[PDB]
């Protein structure tokens, strides 16, 4: 095999750290080695701190996500723009892949809401109604509260 | 239109973090 | 306007009760009057002892959410085809369709962290390699935070 | 095919909720 330096250890490893970084994050698991555990670990406090960069969040929020994909691709290009690479760089790269993965869910809950609400009162209407109606309407729930 | 904001914000804390 | 017994007020009151039922439970706002605040209480706290009840957690979790519509109309029609009806299945129902909302999400998560996995590796394997390939692959990045 | 067991598990709590 290759050492650290092959571009196949290169996307491995990156791919590891990359799922092991956002999924932890997603939570509020991936078997990976010592090594790359560590840089992990490094990862995760970061992590951390940037979400306590209040000024950040604020960043991160106003940018509409509706097309995810054209985002990423136009802030990952601006980041490196420039011509010059550092770590903390792509760690920030990280970071904001992680993000986008929250703010792209958090797009999806109203309509997933509004789906799911649709199926609940069309059942409502069709088949509990009447009884509801026979308890007077929802104050017959009050009653059943004991209020 | 404010991508462009959020990237320097993440340049200058990716520069920001190799000071240490 | 109708009393608490047309139609019409059932419907409207439902979606109020159910909307913020389940909004309620998923950032783990909406305008609303007093009785109907007191509603929204007594649901909270009642899916808050639901919650607790980790059977049905267990029951929730085994049943394949990739059709959820059919699931949720399943799952409905035989929570009252005995012909019965009381409040406590009604409660039961809007518990049920909030759990529907977290399953739902859940499933597109994977999904999501591989089409962000996807551009974040792509953008690293056509824009940074040839970097990290000069600090030596991702061993750089352990001396970068003095491992 | 256990959609079945979760309707009878919601139709128990549901009566057992009518109890008080």
């Amino acid at each position: 095999g290759g050492g650290p330096t092959s571009s196949e250890q290169i996307m491995k490893t990156g791919a590891l750290l990359l799922q092991g970084f956002i999924q932890d994050r997603a939570g509020r698991p991936v078997p990976q080695d010592a090594s790359t555990k560590k840089l992990s670990e490094s990862l995760k406090r970061i992590g951390d701190e940037l979400d306590s960069n209040m000024e950040l969040q604020r960043m991160i929020a106003a940018v509409d996500t509706d097309s995810p994909r054209e985002v990423f691709f136009r802030v990952a290009a601006d980041m490196f723009s420039d011509g010059n690479f550092n770590w903390g760089r792509v760690v920030a790269l990280f970071y904001f892949a992680s993000k986008l993965v929250l703010k792209a869910l958090s797009t999806k809950v109203p309509e997933l809401i509004r789906t799911i609400m649709g199926w609940t009162l069309d059942f409502l209407r069709e088949r509990l109604l009447g009884w509801i109606q026979d308890q007077g309407g929802w104050d017959g729930l009050l009653s059943y509260f004991g209020t | 239109a404010s991508t462009k904001k959020l990237s320097e914000c993440l340049k200058r804390i990716g520069d920001e973090l190799d000071s240490n």
